[PDB]
């Protein structure tokens, strides 16, 4: 019994993983988007703290590199309320 | 032939230990016996947490379903009749 | 330095439906909407910058718009009588409901 | 008798069966009946943070329908 | 680096600082060893959780039974030594360092 | 934020600095144990739940146990507190400066200048995200360990079991 | 969080309940009252050694079968790895030196417990 | 609110292992025919709390020899241990959603033992020291096969979160299909929670109330509470994880119903097991661990290993 | 310890070293190490001693502190660079590191102080497997990590072993804490010229253990060991005396005889790289290491100290159980001389 | 002596663990596959010595991906410049409500 049932159980599993799979590719737009927004954002606001320093190029990659490189969860939410980096970073792990 | 007979004597003796030899090395023999550890191994190649990146195409190919679901690619339903 | 699309450029009016609602009829959403969708996720492998796929990034999104709003001058009432079963589960899974399916995917099957 | 045990026995259960209904409820008075969410894995989690934005209001208990799109 | 990291490392100075400020018994010794052990563990594992480099996640674990083991080894030889005394370290037959 | 892990990591340190210095072995187990639940607890905050667990279960739930065991076998009349001696707790002093300097220098928010650069704020900062499929990489990345790692399989295998055998050939000899 | 907060309540919970364990009777302690106790007559000696080899010649045994339970736990995971032939041989392997050592203690008469 | 959930799950535990205890005396009573408590009830009932009054109120010396900070120290990580492992306890819902809480389960459970040395050691006494002594021993002996057998039985389950262990029960039982891990997981829980033919810690006539002794009032009701915690609890781990049950989500406080009886018939179990057997002296008791538990524990291990790929049986939890 | 278990333990020593030797993975090298370790205590405790046990004692406390720094400083090279590879390290504060790791691990000075006692408590079986099998795998690291040595470090200990290797070889009778002395003192001259130039090292190392080798075999033959127990062995079996003569010329490095074919390659590389003092001070030395040897060459074969009466019954009875590979190792560790240019084949 | 018997009967058994790419279990990426991919195509024939010259910004860049050093440098100069505005400047309103919640 123990071998029809976890079969049955694995179907429905695979089932599953069609549905999620289904709905990924316009999340990866959704976190694309977002992503740039808050990149975007945050390099304004760059623009109006740091230009009073003499000298800073604003937004300059540190790398040599010119690719892309999905930035570290850190400097994405550099000026965030603190509420929002809980829900940033530990808020998985916190979460029960 | 008198071999045998000691196992008379050693479920005589220590039947836990017997009994534990018994299926601890029947645990090793059996499986590579069984047909379905060919599908058991199958299973877990059908199941897949990753995204399926797609292919560009290039001249037909052309195993490759060009989706929707062309009838091209892997057929599950054996699976399914399990 | 870095090279940005402009702040409007990428904007995008959301969907906006809740993800369980989602989840019930996404099953049939990778099953109508699609070309646009592979071209995107495979324009994206392609070259890994986000901003160069970004526009089929677009396309994506109202594709699955149109996608919504075929649905709900149809089935809507046995639809939501669907993912309500549904999202009453927090583990989402679909063995908890599935009779109600049965009339989602028919009222589908038939009417559109 | 051995009856007589059983006005000991019937205290525990109840005792006992208090925390499995109080939690099992509360999720569902906190909830919204929505019956609590787990989320093992990070990307369920992706759901509830894709969620709670969503709804206007930030308690992501509430999911909106299709109504949402018009 | 993250002052984290530092930290533990510190924490590894002391774990060794504490082996070889090393004084009466020994079996102080193999705590002290022991307590290194654990921080190195620590100091390896939040590296393979951080670069998701996911292999190395079997390394910790795998550190940490040689280790161990190696700790588990030496109760014994302490025995030994307890055996013939009621162990110190103060008492040592060799000559010549 | 919180920073709940690097306070976490504050008190695993004093917790080797009560357990390096040397005041009856028992009392370092208690050492240990401190910093074992907060060492689990600090690489739980990274998520590599399965390890802390091992660590809080297979060190904690094992060693200082036997260790509980080796001080019946050595333990000697009156065992010193912390308290009990100047060296000792004056070493256990010693090290609660050093470490509160460490804090001072948290602080100071500067780069730290002892032996290489610590680089300051808060933890988070490295954090990337973590998004993946219904499996997190620690329960993959340690499963890997049979299938697709059986060398180390076989070095543990035979090193343990012939660690059994120096334990036998080291007892039986008396 | 979560966890941390009913670790608060449970630890805070069973120190209040020491407090008013002591802090209550409100009675008087006094000497051979506090001696410690023995069967009556007074003990001939403060306790000191023990001593056993019968009591590690097993425990480290206990401690090196668990570094290998350390080592099966990964196993239900391992389980449904993609290529099981590769992995089945060792899931067996290490049972197998688990149980050798054990059969190695079994009749070299090292464990003679107690 | 989520700490008046917490609250909601340690009170009435307590007032649980108070009525346990009652309960305790009651059918051990009938056992031997004569009545259990009675007089001061109508029916026992309020008795316990009698009880802990009396304890309470009544002095409780700080030894002249022990060290105290020990001596203290240990009760409260006794209660606490013992109230922290359940919580990641699916009745049906968890009050956590541990990826992993089983394994905790075993955490706990291993933190626990270490009190009892604590609270031999600092308690200075001789029976204090011996008994505290050959409790570790059989304790610890026990939890090797103890979390050997568990593995083997959630190998087919899937995954180490608790709740799933609720879902791969839809049915026959996973006792059906792995009875005798069941036995020694009952007796490992039987000599875990230092029970009745396992009765070593306590020593009784053997020990004079072995480790415990020296604890006058309130730390002598921590641990004994402690222990009549873990005696529920592991009851409690063992039903659900051996006995499933019919769960409609709409109405979860069905299966809850069901559950407490499946439970509280194990705990019982234990107190008709005390009515039962003389305790083994600790030669046998770890004699019939390393000589003949175990041995069976791994054939069954590398059987139970075997069994999903042989036949093509794999649980789903990834 | 019945000889079917202590094979299996001297079998995964040397597997314990092989491992290290094949691994290219730094944890299979620290995993080397280890499994190393655990075989190797159990080995000085055959017959079991109460100064045997507190022997292990030394040698087991020292190796474990000596594998975690190495483990530490494998971690910080991660830290710093995410790699596992052996190759460069590439962050100095976890190189000197490594590099003091390894040099508890050879027991080069001022380490060094655990040699000369743990050689004390052991037999001359164990002692000689410990003076040379043990000298292995480190060294097999460090060849492997010779890219990226910081000179300077390893000079000065390779120096202070050979001082350190010197001074505390004059001051001893018993002839086990000389030869730990005397261990102790070429490990300077093998770990000085790595730096520069590994094969030298390599064929130093071959030299070394093929003397110990000769030595051992020797003292095994005659079952001296105090330097007056050794005295008396001229009378009986004179041959052996008379071999253990040369033995220690050879160690000595008299030009001749083999053990020169060392330094005077060393020698040579060093002085390709200027560093001309450097040897200067080193070649010295050395001198003081030969006079010790030369000392002990006169309380034995050159001149005889008094035999004791009791001795003259034991003269009817021939030594027995031959040790085959002996006279080899004599001849290989004396008359090779015109055979240096072979050492290419080292590459 | 660096035997490299593993590599001559090809057993790769150890070769494997090495790097933080060269396939993982359902191919799940390394933090820094990129940097670090790229950088061993720079490397082989070149062969250590010359590699640590010509290769060196790839390194470092990998190493930035490593530790992201500089990038916490930066980041911390703008937060630790953000005090000396902060009665001078009020910053960002949206951070506090804006349309990031709307935004998916
Ligand atoms: C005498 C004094 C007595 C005091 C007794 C106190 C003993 C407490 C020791 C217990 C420490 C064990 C804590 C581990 C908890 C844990 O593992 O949580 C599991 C859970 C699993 O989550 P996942 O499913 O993997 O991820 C997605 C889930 N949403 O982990 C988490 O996510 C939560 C992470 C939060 C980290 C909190 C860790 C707290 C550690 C505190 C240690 C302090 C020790 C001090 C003791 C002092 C005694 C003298
Ligand atoms: C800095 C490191 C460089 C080292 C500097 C030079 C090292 C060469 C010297 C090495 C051996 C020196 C002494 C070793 C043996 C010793 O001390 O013997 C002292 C002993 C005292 O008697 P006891 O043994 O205590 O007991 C008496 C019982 N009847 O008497 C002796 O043997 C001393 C005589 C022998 C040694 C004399 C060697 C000659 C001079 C040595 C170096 C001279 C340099 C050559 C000149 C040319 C300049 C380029």
């Amino acid at each position: 019994s123990m071998m029809k049932w976890n079969r049955e159980r694995r179907r429905l599993q695979i089932e599953d993983f069609e549905a999620r799979i289904a709905l990924m590719p316009l999340f990866q737009a959704e976190k694309d988007r977002r992503v740039l927004q808050m990149l975007r954002e945050n390099l304004e606001e760059e623009a109006i703290i740091m230009k009073d320093v003499p000298d800073w190029k604003v937004g300059e990659s540190v790398f040599h590199t010119t690719r892309w490189v999905t930035p570290m969860m850190g400097e994405l939410y550099g000026l965030r309320t603190n509420e929002e980096i809980l829900s940033a970073t530990y808020g998985f792990i916190w979460y029960t | 032939g008198r071999i045998a007979s000691f196992l008379k004597n050693a479920w005589a003796k220590e039947p836990v230990l017997v009994a534990s030899f018994a299926i601890g090395g029947l645990a090793i023999i059996l499986p590579s016996l069984s047909p379905y550890t060919n599908y058991a191994i199958r299973i877990n190649r059908a199941t897949p947490y990753n995204y399926p990146v797609p292919l560009r195409d290039d001249g037909n190919m052309p195993d490759v379903p060009s989706h929707p679901q062309d009838p091209q690619g892997p057929s599950l339903e054996w699976l399914k009749n399990l | 330095i870095v090279e940005l699309p402009t702040l409007e450029d990428l904007k995008v009016q959301e969907v906006k439906v809740s993800s369980s609602v989602l989840k019930a009829a996404a099953h049939h959403y990778g099953a109508q909407c699609d070309k646009p969708n592979k071209e995107f996720m495979l324009c994206r492998w392609e070259e890994k910058d986000p901003r160069r796929c970004l526009e089929e990034g677009k396309l994506v999104n109202q594709c699955a718009l149109d996608f919504f709003r075929q649905i709900k001058r149809h089935c809507a009432e046995p639809f939501t009588e669907y993912w309500t079963c549904i999202d009453y589960s927090g583990l989402q899974l679909f063995r908890h409901c599935r009779k109600q399916q049965a009339k989602f995917d028919e009222c589908v099957l038939d009417k559109l | 008798m051995w009856f007589e045990i059983l006005p000991g026995i019937a205290v525990m259960a109840a005792c006992l069966f208090i925390p499995g209904m109080a939690t099992a409820h509360i999720h569902k008075f906190t909830n919204g009946g929505k019956e609590k969410r787990v989320a093992h894995f990070s990307y369920q989690w992706n759901l509830m943070e894709r969620d709670r934005r969503i709804s206007g209001v930030n308690r992501y208990h509430v999911t909106k329908g299709l109504e949402n799109i018009d | 680096m993250p002052l984290v990291y530092m930290n533990i490392i510190m924490a590894f100075a002391i774990a060794l600082a504490g082996l070889l400020m090393y004084r009466s018994h020994l079996m102080s010794s193999l705590l002290c060893l022991e307590g290194m052990m654990l921080s190195l563990f620590i100091m390896s594992t939040l590296i393979i959780l951080n670069t998701h480099f996911t292999l190395a996640n079997m390394m910790p674990i795998i550190l940490l039974v040689f280790a161990a083991c190696e700790a588990a080894l030496g109760l014994s030889l302490l025995v030994m030594v307890s055996n013939t005394y009621g162990t110190d370290y103060v008492q040592n037959l060799n000559l010549l360092q | 934020t919180m920073y709940i892990a690097f306070i976490l990591s504050t008190i695993f340190v004093i917790g080797f600095v009560g357990f390096s210095s040397k005041p009856s072995p028992i009392y370092g187990g208690l050492g240990l144990i401190v910093s074992g639940g907060v060492g689990c607890g600090i690489v739980l905050n990274f998520g590599g739940s399965f390890l802390g667990l091992m660590v809080f279960l297979i060190y904690l739930g094992g060693m200082l146990v036997v260790f509980g065991y080796t001080t019946a076998m050595a333990t000697e009349m009156y065992p010193e507190v912390w308290v009990s001696n100047k060296t000792v707790f004056g070493a256990f002093v010693s090290g609660l400066m050093m470490e509160f300097c460490m804090v001072y220098y948290a602080l100071k928010e500067e780069e730290v200048e002892i032996i290489f650069k610590f680089n300051g704020l808060g933890d988070w900062v490295i954090y990337d995200t973590g998004d993946s499929g219904f499996f997190s990489e620690e329960a993959m990345g340690i499963a890997a360990l049979y299938s697709y790692g059986t060398w180390l399989v076989i070095v543990t295998g035979w090193s343990l079991l012939i660690g059994v055998v120096v334990i036998m050939e080291i007892t039986r000899g008396n | 969080m979560n966890i941390m907060l009913t670790l608060l309540t449970n630890v805070t919970l069973a120190s209040l309940l020491v407090l008013i364990a002591f802090w209550l009777p409100q009675l008087n302690a006094y000497s051979e009252k506090t001696s410690p106790y023995e069967c009556g007559f007074d003990p001939m000696g403060s306790a000191r050694l023990p001593f056993s080899m019968k009591f590690f010649l097993v425990a480290i045994t206990f401690l090196l079968f668990d570094l290998e339970i350390a080592l099966l736990l990964p196993l239900p995971w391992a389980s449904q790895t993609n290529n099981l032939k590769t992995m089945l041989t060792m899931a067996l392997f290490l049972l197998i030196l688990l149980a050798a050592s054990l059969a190695y203690e079994w009749t070299q008469k090292g464990l003679e417990w107690a | 609110m989520f700490m008046i959930n917490i609250l909601s799950l340690i009170i009435p535990i307590l007032l649980a292992v108070a009525f346990l205890t009652l309960v305790e005396r009651k059918v051990l009573g009938y056992m031997q025919l004569r009545k259990g408590p009675n007089v001061v009830g109508p029916y026992g009932l309020l008795q316990p709390i009698a009880d802990a009054l009396k304890l309470f109120t009544k002095e409780p010396l700080r030894p002249a020899t022990s060290s105290i900070s020990m001596f203290i120290i240990a009760p409260i990580l006794a209660l606490s241990l013992a109230l922290t492992m359940w919580v990641p306890l699916p009745m049906p819902y968890p009050l956590i959603n541990m990826n992993l809480g089983v394994l905790f389960m075993l955490a706990m459970s291993s933190l626990a033992v270490y009190s009892i040395l604590w609270s031999g050691w600092a308690s200075n006494s001789k029976y204090a020291l011996i008994g505290a002594l050959r409790a570790v021993a059989q304790t610890i002996s026990y939890e090797v096969t103890l979390a050997i057998i568990l593995l083997s039985v959630l190998l087919m389950n899937g995954s180490y979160t608790l709740s799933t262990l609720i879902t791969t029960q839809e049915h026959i039982w996973m006792i059906f299909t792995s009875w005798p891990l069941a036995m020694m997981w009952f007796i490992s829980t039987l000599a875990e929670t230092n029970r009745a033919p396992f009765d070593l810690t306590e020593g009784e006539s053997e020990l004079v109330s072995g480790f415990n002794v020296e604890y006058a009032a309130g730390p002598f009701a921590m641990f004994f509470m402690a222990e009549y915690a873990n005696i529920i609890m592991m009851n409690a781990f063992t039903a659900i994880l051996f006995l499933g049950a019919s769960h409609d989500p709409h109405t979860p406080e069905l299966y809850t119903i069901n559950f407490v009886l499946k439970t509280l018939a194990l705990t019982i179990t234990f107190l008709w097991i005390r009515a039962s057997y003389p305790r083994f002296r600790y030669d046998q008791l770890m004699h019939l661990l390393w000589k003949s538990f175990l041995p069976l524990t791994l054939a069954l291990c590398m059987w139970h290993i075997s069994l999903p790929i042989m036949t093509a049986s794999i649980p789903p939890q990834s | 310890m019945n000889p079917i278990i202590y094979t299996t333990l001297i079998m995964t020593v040397m597997s314990g070293t092989m491992l290290v030797m094949i691994s290219s993975h730094w944890l299979l090298i620290w995993i080397g190490f280890e499994m190393n370790l655990l075989a190797m205590i159990p080995v000085l405790m055959k017959n079991f001693n109460p100064r045997a046990t507190e022997a292990a004692t030394k040698y087991f406390l020292t190796q474990a502190t000596a594998s975690m720094m190495l483990m530490m400083a494998i971690i910080i090279n991660l830290l710093y660079s995410g790699q596992w590879t052996i190759t460069k390290m590439f962050n100095p504060v976890a190189m000197t590191m490594m590099t003091m790791a390894l040099a508890m691990k050879l027991g080069l000075s001022p380490f060094h102080f655990w040699v000369p006692e743990v050689t004390q408590g052991i037999s001359l079986q164990a002692g000689l497997l410990l003076l040379t099998w043990q000298k292995l795998a480190p060294l097999s690291v460090l060849c492997q990590i010779s890219q990226s040595i910081n000179p300077n470090l390893m000079l000065t200990m390779a120096m202070l072993s050979i001082l350190i290797g010197g001074w505390g070889g004059l001051n001893q009778t018993q002839l086990r804490k000389i030869m730990a002395y005397s261990s102790i003192a070429h490990m300077g001259w093998m770990t000085a010229v790595l730096p520069y130039n590994t094969t030298m090292t390599i064929l130093n190392l071959l030299i070394y253990i093929t003397m110990t080798l000769a030595m051992f075999m020797l003292l095994i033959h005659s079952s001296a060991t105090t330097t007056l127990s050794l005295s008396h062995t001229w009378n009986k079996m004179p041959v052996i005396t008379s071999l253990m003569m040369v033995t220690l010329l050879s160690m000595g490095g008299l030009p001749p005889l083999s053990g020169f074919m060392p330094k005077w390659m060393i020698i040579q590389e060093m002085t390709k790289n200027e560093s001309i003092i450097m040897p200067t001070l080193m070649a010295m030395t050395a001198l003081l290491n030969l006079y010790f040897y030369m000392r002990l060459a006169y309380s034995s074969s050159l001149t005889m100290f008094p035999s004791t009466n009791n001795m003259k019954m034991k003269w009817q009875f021939e030594h027995t159980k031959q040790m085959k590979l002996l006279p080899t190792m004599i001849v290989l560790s004396t008359l090779v001389l015109p055979m240096t240019p072979a050492l290419s084949s080292l590459n | 002596p660096f035997f490299d018997v593993q590599k001559r009967l090809g057993l790769d058994l150890d070769r494997w663990m090495t790097i933080q790419s060269a396939e993982q279990p359902h191919k799940i990426p390394g933090r820094c596959h990129a940097f670090e991919k790229e950088w061993i195509e720079c490397a082989h024939g070149i062969g250590g010595i010359r590699a640590e010259k010509e290769c060196k910004i790839e390194f470092d860049d990998f190493v930035e991906c490593l530790l992201r050093q500089k990038t916490m440098k930066r980041l911390s100069a703008i937060k630790r410049q953000r005090d000396k505005l902060i009665k001078e400047g009020k910053y960002t309103p949206p951070p506090h409500h804006l349309g990031k919640e709307d935004p998916r």
